[PDB]
């Protein structure tokens, strides 16, 4: 800008005011809404080195709140407040953002108070994508779990499916295809298979081929046998629990071969007579795997 | 274009960007413990991403000198004038459609 | 490339005025002339030039006023315009103010004179330096004047045809002729030094020393001829 | 490139006049010319390079005044800014007998950008080739401008400008952020030449001589005057403490 | 090479300053690689002789 | 965008539907590292 | 080939390439600006980009009174701005003591246009780079918003930006006046006006602004004022809240 | 070095810029001592006077003040130098054959 | 003649009928959103040529690759236009002959 009086001020007085970081809890048994101004004050600055120092008080300070069963309800408000603001460059708070997220998980606050804080966290985040990205699809997956137990497992299938074409960020292969595969699994109980089927598409299968995925590669196949198998196309399923057979968990260890083996048997003969059927079922003669089985 | 899709320009570092080039260097060779290279560095103009990995070269000949084993801030503001006003004698810098 | 030339309201890309430049080179085409002075003088001594052995040399001093006078040194036309203008100014002093020119304010006039042609389209800078001396009340001064326009004040100088040697006497011989205050004769002597030395193939002749004086109680005094040869 | 140069009229393709940007490129040829804008004050130093050792010392400036209260000092072609300051005097004059005050500050830059300007507009001219760094004080307070050949300004809080502007900008810049408060003119008085010395490594070829010149509110009765004496030498035994 | 014969930089009269400056960009890389392989710079690929013919 | 994205899977740009793209020009006055970056692109992805 | 060496002297076409290269020359100080009508006001803001920190910010503008109730807005270079800026005030001034009135919009718009035209039609000056845009609220007309270009081409306007990046302002302003059905902002007091402008120039070019990176003039009736950096400050969190 | 290619000298490819000037008073007349190593030297001649005296010479004039010295010893017919015929070899080179080209001084 | 009789002319100035053609042919083989205007793409700029309309459009889907998305929004069609805008002066956007 052209001054430089306001970086050194607001750097200075984060490291002041947490060092009075008990003065202030004390007075919040006093007047809770006194004591958390005083944090808002600095905010309100220009420069965004220094307002992510001051978010961190801010979480602090928050916590007692979250802890007493009326007072998160100024939680809601006060996310609502910092965030529309300016947002404070993007940077302050997205780390807001992921501190709230542990703390609500360690309170363990009554189920209703969990989700409308969450409900309210992505309101705020709807139109922005600029790194809420990596946080929202972990904020969301609260909402699904909480879902199940209730009548409202359908519902949880529409919010998730939707939420990951918008999401995607800088999150890492493994937590990606979680959410897609938890994604397929709401969308069986939907009853929408063809839905399913889109969502699997979009991950490569070329992805499955490293190891760190290797129990990921288990779970999908297995979800794609579900979902040719209720539209009862049997030679899709034959060929899907082929894959799962030639995965090293599956073929080394004794028992779990087993299962797969004679399923793979039971629905190729089921398969319509193809060309296909022909090579794969003397393909599985040639095995001394089968042997075992009689 | 349609051989050739993007025509991506690459353009003098920025007065803020010559300092991120001039950064990674230092982390290369031996100094004394500098910071306030990265003003001099900002201000100080006609200069390209070549000329600033011999601004490093060229504070190592004052080193061999005078007898030092790191790069001083003598050394290092000696060599930036240096490197700077050979530039402005010759080395005009091209034309760019 | 030289097509920045052809014109003196159009600057080069390295940022010069080639005319002007030019200008300077005109300069050390003709003849030397030597500026040195103490505090009580101001002397200039001038290598006359004559075409041939019946021509009878040309002039380069011209008496500005009593207490001023200069030298020139490149073109002779474009010599007289500025002798002529410095002229006007030293009148105007006396008729307006009462008061003799002070060489400092004389040299920023001149210096504008210059600037006038440099703007202008049509016309050339001067192709004349000159060194200009005077005593005024504030005691002596030397500017030296180049066609740029800038005056500069000096202890000692020279300007024209191999001025190095003349030059490299005054460097040495600085605080000799600085610290001698009183005596006319020896600031004569010194510059005659000087001017002997900036010759190449060449020797004093009676008729090629001019000798011109400014002082505390020296009128302008222009020297020529037999005059110079108490001091040849 | 090649065009549109040889006339100081004629715009290129880009949008520009190139003989207008070959203006700039002689002024950084120029001696190293400052101000430093201080809170009741503003500080001008000079370098003034030594032709020889035959120059006669602190008699031959780069600082004019301009009425008796504007400081200017040019950086550039030394004749050309001589020129363009005494139009400036006959100018501030005018203004001076039409309205019986002296000129603001803003009133200035407005004016020289004017004159700057006309010399761009028209085909038998030759644009100016100096910038001039001036301000002085008024009733609204100190001011500082720089105007560039190319009949530009703004205010500064402080400007550089010559060879030597590669430096100086940056010594500058640490001297905003060690002082965002203003910096008292004395104590920029000792700043403004260790920044001139810093500044003169890049015309090493030449030695130098420190010319430093104020115009202050309250230490000068708003009138621009010459530093010497003590003031003078106290600046120079800053600079050369530090320097080495 | 014709093995070409040493004529010494003391049998080039005078230009002190330039002699040396050239001597650090060629002669001292190679010698003093020593120092190059501490210092961490690279090598400089040329130097240039300009002037007046 | 133009090389290394259509080089590591042409099958999301099927789906966008426009033809892959290939080219680059980089032009620039010279010493600011267009030989550099092709090392650079040449070291770390580590094709032909 | 001879024909932008010289102000005067045509193409083959029919075109000046020289004039032309002025209207080219606006992008040189690389801001946008962006004036609207409300129903009761006339906005303009433009960029403040401030570049060095050496420079003081209050200095910096590019909106300039010319007269009790006439501001003017420049995009293009600043030597070139001051000499449109004076022009405009010398004639406010000649307008008001020979015709004894205030001087509105149009006449002044089209009398610097026609000065244009005049400096086009000589070989004796060029052309200026600058593009004016007046701002006004007008006696008998209202809002009025009227641009003058280089060659001195005019036309009057609802809404009109100016600038590099001007092309993604102008879709975000066609596509409010298309769905609204009005020719005006029927906000009905300027601090919203100005909240909308604000709103318009975040969304096209994707930036946040701040104190020192805006300038807002504003013209109301009967009077002109340009906005400090901490009232436009109160407007941004006006923007922000809803 | 004006009409050498901009890609062709920066960084990178010559990295050291080296000038070399006219050179000096001083170096000069060490130029003159370093080819007289070779030949006839007499202690008449002073090097630090002809020095000074030649003034715009570079260093390959230099080494024809010298050449151009045993050119005027030989055409008296001495087999000695003497330090008169060095000043006659300045004025055999300087760009002039001792004229300037006036109408004006 | 006996080798060229026929030297039929190919331009690069064309006109506003045959640049709103080639781009909704082109807009007829890859994805498209509600907003994305291509028919005011023929309006700003004048002398556009037929290999710059396949620029535009590959580099639409790479904006629309950047954000990760499926169709081409009306903030991706306007920076891959800004890209490869071309610089002529044969234009009319910037004129007064009218
Ligand atoms: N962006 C950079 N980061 C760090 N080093 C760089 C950078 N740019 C250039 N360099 C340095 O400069 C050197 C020379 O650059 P390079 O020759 O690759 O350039 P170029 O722009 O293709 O020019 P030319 O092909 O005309 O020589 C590199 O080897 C490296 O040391
Ligand atoms: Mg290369």
């Amino acid at each position: 800008m052209s001054r430089d009086a306001p970086i050194k001020a607001d750097k200075d007085y984060s490291q002041i005011l947490k060092e009075e970081f008990p003065k202030i809890d004390s007075l919040a048994q006093n007047d809770c809404n006194s004591a958390l101004d005083q944090l808002l004050v600095l905010e309100k600055k220009t420069r965004q080195a220094s307002d992510l120092a001051s978010s961190k008080e801010v979480l602090a300070k928050i916590v007692d709140l979250l802890a007493s069963r009326n007072k998160w309800d100024d939680l809601n408000e006060q996310l609502t407040l910092l965030s529309k603001k300016h947002g404070q460059l993007k940077l302050s708070i997205q780390y807001m953002i992921q501190k709230v997220m542990e703390y609500l998980k360690s309170s363990k606050s009554l189920d209703l108070n969990t989700r409308i804080s969450v409900i309210e966290t992505i309101r705020v985040v709807t139109e922005n994508k600029i790194f809420v990205e990596v946080e929202r699809a972990r904020v969301t997956k609260d909402l699904v779990e909480i879902k199940k137990e209730e009548g409202k497992i359908d519902e949880a299938a529409d919010i998730l499916c939707e939420l990951q074409v918008e999401t995607y960020g800088s999150m890492e292969m493994s937590e990606k295809i979680q959410f897609i595969l938890e994604q397929m699994e709401l969308s069986i109980l939907k009853g929408d298979y063809s839905q399913a089927t889109v969502l699997s598409r979009k991950i490569l299968k070329k992805t499955f081929k490293n190891p760190k995925y290797e129990s990921l590669k288990l779970e999908y196949y297995n979800l794609l046998v579900k979902i040719s198998l209720h539209k009862r196309e049997y030679l899709e399923v034959a060929q899907y629990l082929q894959e799962i057979y030639q995965t090293d968990a599956i073929k080394s260890d004794e028992a779990k071969w087993k299962p797969v083996l004679s399923h793979i048997v039971y629905f190729l003969v089921l398969s319509p007579y193809g060309n296909l059927q022909n090579d794969l079922i003397h393909k599985i003669q040639n095995d001394n795997n089968l042997k075992k089985l009689e | 274009p349609g051989r050739l899709d993007r025509k991506v320009e690459i353009p003098l570092p920025n007065e803020a960007g010559r300092l991120e080039i001039f950064k990674i260097h230092t982390a290369k060779v031996k100094k004394t413990g500098e910071f306030d290279f990265e003003a001099a560095v900002k201000m100080s103009d006609g200069f390209n991403g070549a000329d600033i990995r011999n601004c490093a070269t060229e504070a190592g000949f004052f080193a061999i000198r005078d007898d030092r084993d790191h790069i001083n801030p003598d050394d290092l503001m000696k060599a930036v004038r240096k490197v700077a006003e050979v530039k402005k004698l010759e080395g005009t810098i091209e034309y760019q459609k | 490339r030289n097509n920045y030339d052809g014109d003196t309201v159009t600057f080069s890309p390295t940022g010069r005025l080639f005319q002007v430049e030019y200008a300077l080179e005109a300069i050390k085409q003709g003849s030397v002339t030597v500026g040195l002075r103490s505090n009580t003088h101001a002397v200039l001594v001038a290598l006359k030039r004559n075409a041939d052995e019946l021509s009878s040399y040309q002039k380069k001093i011209i008496k500005c006023d009593e207490h001023m006078g200069l030298s020139l040194a490149g073109l002779a036309p474009d010599a007289r315009v500025l002798s002529n203008y410095l002229r006007q100014q030293c009148n105007y002093s006396s008729l307006v103010f009462n008061r003799k020119l002070a060489v400092e304010r004389a040299g920023h006039l001149l210096c504008d004179k210059a600037q006038k042609n440099t703007q202008s389209y049509g016309g050339r800078p001067y192709g004349v330096g000159l060194l200009i001396i005077g005593y005024d009340k504030s005691g002596a001064h030397l500017l030296e004047f180049q066609p740029s326009g800038n005056v500069t004040e000096l202890y000692g100088t020279a300007i024209g045809a191999r001025s190095q040697g003349a030059k490299t006497y005054l460097e040495r011989t600085l605080d000799t002729f600085i610290k001698i205050d009183g005596n006319p004769d020896e600031l004569i002597k010194a510059g005659v030094e000087a001017i002997s030395q900036s010759l190449r193939d060449e020797s004093l002749t009676v008729d090629n020393l001019s000798i011109a004086i400014v002082g505390k109680d020296t009128p302008f005094t222009i020297y020529d001829g037999e005059a110079v040869a108490k001091y040849i | 490139g090649t065009g549109y140069d040889l006339s100081n009229s004629v715009f290129s393709p880009d949008g520009r006049n190139f003989q207008v940007e070959y203006a700039v490129k002689a002024v950084e040829n120029g001696t190293t010319s400052i101000g430093i804008k201080c809170n009741d004050g503003v500080v001008f130093a000079v370098e003034k390079l030594i032709t020889s050792k035959l120059l006669v010392p602190q008699k031959n400036v780069k600082i004019q005044v301009v009425d008796r209260h504007i400081g200017c000092v040019y950086s550039g072609l030394i004749p050309d800014g001589r020129h363009l300051v005494n139009r400036g005097r006959e100018e501030a004059a005018s203004f001076k007998k039409l309205y019986k005050t002296p000129i603001p500050i803003p009133a200035f830059a407005d004016r020289l950008g004017q004159y700057v300007q006309a010399h761009t507009l028209y085909n038998s001219v030759r644009p100016f080739g100096v910038s001039t760094i001036f301000g002085g004080v008024d009733k609204n307070g100190a001011h500082l401008y720089m105007l560039e050949p190319s009949g530009s300004y703004w205010g500064y809080k402080g400007a550089a400008t010559g060879k030597g502007r590669q430096s100086a900008k940056a010594e500058l810049e640490k001297l905003v952020d060690h002082h965002p408060e203003g910096l008292s003119a004395r104590e920029a008085v000792k700043q403004a030449a260790k920044i001139i010395y810093l500044a003169h490594e890049d015309n090493k070829e030449k030695d130098f001589e420190l010319e430093i010149s104020w115009c202050s509110l309250s230490e000068t009765n708003g009138l621009h005057k010459f530093v010497k004496g003590d003031l003078l030498q106290e600046a120079i035994d800053f600079a050369q403490k530090e320097i080495n | 090479v014709d093995e070409k014969p040493t004529e010494t930089y003391s049998d080039v009269g005078g230009l002190d300053k330039q002699i040396e400056e050239l001597v650090e960009a060629i002669v001292l890389p190679m010698k003093r690689a020593d120092k190059f392989k501490d210092m961490g710079i690279r090598a400089p690929k040329g130097a240039l002789m300009y002037g007046p013919p | 965008e133009v090389i290394e994205l259509p080089l590591k899977n042409p099958e999301i740009f099927q789906r966008v539907g426009i033809k892959p793209p290939k080219g680059v020009l980089l032009y620039g006055p010279p010493g600011t590292g267009k030989t550099l970056l092709a090392k650079a692109v040449a070291a770390t992805i580590g094709a032909n | 080939a001879g024909y932008d060496r010289h102000i005067t002297i045509f193409s083959p076409e029919g075109r000046l390439y020289q004039v032309e290269y002025a209207f080219k020359a606006t992008n040189q100080t690389n801001i946008n600006s962006l004036a609207v009508r409300g129903k009761d006001c006339t906005v303009v803001i433009s960029q403040k980009k401030v570049p060095d920190k050496l420079l003081d910010p209050t200095t910096v503008s590019y909106i300039f009174c010319i007269s009790r109730t006439i501001g003017m807005v420049v995009n293009g270079p600043i030597p070139d701005a001051r000499n449109a800026a004076l022009r405009a005030k010398a004639e406010a001034a000649e307008f008001r003591y020979k015709y004894g009135y205030d001087m509105p919009c149009d006449v002044l718009a089209k009398r610097m246009a026609n000065l244009s035209q005049i400096y086009t039609q000589r070989a004796y000056m060029r052309p200026l780079g600058v593009i004016l845009t007046f701002v006004s609220v007008d006696e008998e007309l209202g809002p009025s918003i009227y641009k003058t270009d280089p060659a001195g081409y005019y036309v009057g306007y609802k809404a009109t930006a100016t600038g590099p990046k001007q092309q993604e302002i102008t879709t975000n302003l066609e596509n409010h006046f298309k769905k609204s059905k009005i020719d005006h902002i029927n906000e009905e007091s300027w601090e919203k006006v100005v909240e909308f402008a604000i709103t318009h120039m975040i969304d096209a070019l994707g930036t946040e602004f701040s104190k020192n990176d805006l300038e807002v003039g504003v013209a109301t009736k009967d009077k002109f004022f340009t906005l400090s950096a901490e009232n436009i400050e109160e407007r941004l969190v006006a923007i922000a809240e809803q | 070095v004006d009409v050498l290619d901009p890609a062709l000298l920066r960084s990178g490819r010559l990295d050291r810029k080296i000038e070399f000037p006219l050179p000096s008073e001083d170096s000069r007349a060490q130029i003159l001592q370093i080819h007289s190593r070779k030949m006839t030297t007499d202690d008449d001649i002073n090097w630090q006077e002809l020095a000074r005296s030649t003034d715009e010479f570079n260093g390959a004039q230099l080494k024809a003040v010298t050449v151009e010295a045993g050119m005027i010893a030989l055409r008296n017919g001495q087999s000695s130098v003497k330090h008169e015929d060095f000043v006659e070899g300045i004025s055999e080179v300087q760009a002039r054959k001792s004229k300037s080209v006036s109408f004006y001084a | 003649p006996g080798r060229l009789d026929r030297k039929i002319e190919f331009p690069s100035l064309r006109d506003r009928r045959e640049r709103r053609l080639i781009f909704g042919t082109i807009a007829s083989k890859m994805s498209l959103a509600p907003e994305a205007d291509l028919d005011s793409l023929i309006i700003r700029n004048d002398s556009l040529s037929g290999a710059v309309i396949a620029a535009i459009m590959q580099e639409a889907g790479l904006r629309a690759v950047r954000k990760n998305r499926y169709v081409i929004l009306q903030s991706d069609l306007e920076e891959a236009y800004a890209t490869q805008v071309k610089t002529d002066n044969t234009v009319d956007k910037f004129d007064f002959y009218k």
